[PDB]
């Protein structure tokens, strides 16, 4: 009973909710930094036609 | 898919190559302009000397 009062179930719910929220924020931050639109940058105006013919 | 990736990257590199080559040609044009201005100044000086004598 002393242990259950110390680490209550509501406390575990709060901890797991915080873990979920922080995991979501890390995923969003680390996928924002990996957007291929930068290294791609300028895209074909012909929309891959030149690269199609090159392939 | 990897072949398309490599060909897109190559296309970017050739576009950069074209831009660099055109910039070097523009610098050559500026050098030629400097030398042409020098030659034209000497020609005008010679013509003015001859005009003074005549």
């Amino acid at each position: 009973g002393e242990k259950i009062k110390t680490v209550s179930p509501e406390r575990t719910e709060r901890v797991m909710d915080s873990v979920m929220e922080q995991r979501d924020q890390i995923e969003m931050m680390t996928e924002a930094l990996s957007d291929p639109s930068l290294s791609e940058g300028i895209l074909d105006f012909e929309d891959d036609a030149a690269i199609d013919e090159q392939l | 898919a990897g072949a398309r990736q490599a060909l897109k990257r190559r296309a970017v590199f050739m576009k950069r190559l074209n831009t660099v080559h055109n910039t070097a040609m523009n610098l050559q044009a500026q050098i030629d302009s400097i030398q042409t201005a020098t030659s034209t100044a000497e020609t005008v000086k010679a013509m003015e000397l001859g005009t003074k004598v005549v």
